[PDB]
DNA sequence: TATAATGGGAGCTGTCACGGATG
DNA sequence: CATCCGTGAGTCGA
């Protein structure tokens, strides 16, 4: 299996990441197996199914939403119908507040668990819809989820191999000629990097 | 009790892998939970089934013939969840081989080079593990990685 | 007890009051998370190191 | 340096040959990666 | 090579003056 | 203008 050259990666400034606009501190992860990186995606493919993914991927969101405003209910329900029967138990009302406070903590943590699915597969598709080569997915778990959803989309890789097709669809011409425009913008911090 | 911040910092550390070589494979093994014993056996039993739908087809190609479009699917799928099921009781048990490779260190060779050796004990023993004896995989696989 | 034994001096009272977070449990979980990256935070396993 | 080297990178062709988990596989060509580094510039990347 | 066994372990301590990337 | 990593810091001899 291939491996980079330890000379042009950690000697500063570390000539690879230069080269790919990649960070210091992200070529670490990648080389060394910490992080995935997306080498191509078949970004027409991505636009002619566009339209139908994000139709799936609503569906899914409702079907969360929905699940979640039922059993919502049917705990405001039984909150409200065991206070009530505690309360035909003549109870003392005080010891109804453990039982009100109870619920309205459960139903807290139902909402939130609800919500880190929804945030979940919102990073998801904000992740997928936004793709593209030289991105790191340092989440294995996003990118497990990535694949499967939409796998037949992108190329991802990782390590040094990985780092080797970077190399291989760059193309040097037109990587220059964006620095040197770069370079003609007066802009001195980002014609600092660019030079 | 649980906290969001906690909920956060939790996501934060994992998410953030450390310099260390050794410390980054210990921390992908903590990934994978461990096996109860009869979730040993049935991978054990897939992993049988996998590996002889296998062994069918093997000898088929040799000689000619092949199952219709049905029944050689039907016959893939065993091959691949049986395969997938390897993979599966060797990511489990990963645990066990760091646990006695730790004791080999000091000489001469490298703590990861004694994993990876261990490992690869590890991957001949589960092709040779028996469910037919109430023996736990525990058992049979450390024979094979010392 | 912060304001009582460190309080004669008006750069602890600084400190105390530039003091990012507070509770016993947000102290742990902070040190640990600053020590040890990369490691699940416990409030059993803070209190341990 | 040289012999660590090799018996890495012969172990990472004996686990390819055997399907090894990409868990697996996937530690020995960090090692690998390491091994070759250590032997280009030690102490450089790491502890020596 | 069939009882069951399942996440490491020593760190290293008393520089110094500087350029480059980051702030 | 102040931090972090990497790279400097006499020679012969014994």
């Amino acid at each position: 299996a291939p491996v980079t050259h330890i000379w042009y990666f950690k000697g500063v400034p570390s000539r690879l990441g230069y080269l790919l606009d990649l960070a210091p501190k992200d070529l670490e992860k990648i080389i060394y197996f910490a992080a995935y990186v997306i080498t191509s995606v078949d970004e027409e493919m991505r636009h002619n199914e566009l339209s139908t993914l994000e139709a799936e991927m609503a569906v899914e969101r409702k079907a969360v939403e929905d699940q979640r405003d039922g059993e919502l209910e049917a705990r405001a329900q039984k909150l409200e119908a065991d206070l009530a029967e505690l309360e035909a138990e003549g109870a003392k009302a005080d010891a109804r507040r453990k039982v009100r406070d109870g619920g309205e903590r459960e139903m807290r943590q139902i909402r939130d668990r609800a919500q880190r699915e929804l945030d979940r597969l919102e990073d998801i598709w904000s992740t997928f819809t936004k793709l593209a080569p030289k991105q790191l997915i340092v989440d294995e778990n996003l990118y497990r989820e990535l694949v499967d959803r939409y796998g037949e989309y992108f190329t991802g890789a990782m390590g040094a191999e990985s780092i080797q097709k970077l190399i291989e669809n760059f193309d040097i011409d037109a990587e220059a000629e964006s620095l040197r425009d770069v370079i003609r913008n007066g802009k001195g911090q980002k014609k600092l990097r660019a030079l | 009790d649980e906290s969001e911040a906690l909920r956060q910092a939790r996501k934060d550390a994992e998410l953030t892998a450390s310099a260390d070589s050794v410390r980054a494979y210990l921390k992908q093994i903590g990934k994978v939970a461990l096996l109860n014993a009869e979730e040993e056996v049935e991978l054990a039993k897939r992993i049988e089934a996998g590996l002889y739908a296998t062994q069918l087809m093997t000898e088929l190609s040799e000689r000619g013939e092949k199952l219709p479009a049905a029944q050689r699917r039907d016959m893939m799928w065993i091959c691949r969840d049986g395969d997938r099921a390897k993979n599966h009781l060797l990511e489990a048990n990963l645990r066990l081989v760091v646990s006695l490779a730790k004791r080999y260190t000091g000489r001469g060779m490298a703590f990861l080079d004694l994993i990876q050796e261990g490992n690869l004990g590890l991957i001949r023993a589960v092709e040779k593990f028996d469910y037919t004896k109430g023996y736990k995989f525990s058992t049979y696989a450390t024979w094979w990685i010392r | 007890q912060i304001v009582e034994r460190f309080g004669f001096s008006e750069i602890m009272r600084s400190t105390l009051e530039k003091d990012n977070t507070v509770g016993t449990d947000e102290a742990l979980l902070d040190i640990y998370r600053k020590l040890r990256p990369g490691e699940p935070p416990t409030k059993e396993s803070a209190q341990t190191l | 340096l040289y012999r660590r080297v090799i018996n890495r990178n012969n172990r990472l062709k004996r686990l390819i040959d055997l399907g090894a988990p990409e868990i697996i596989v996937n530690n020995e060509k960090r090692m690998l990666q390491e091994s070759v580094d250590a032997l280009f510039d030690n102490g450089r990347r790491g502890r020596p």
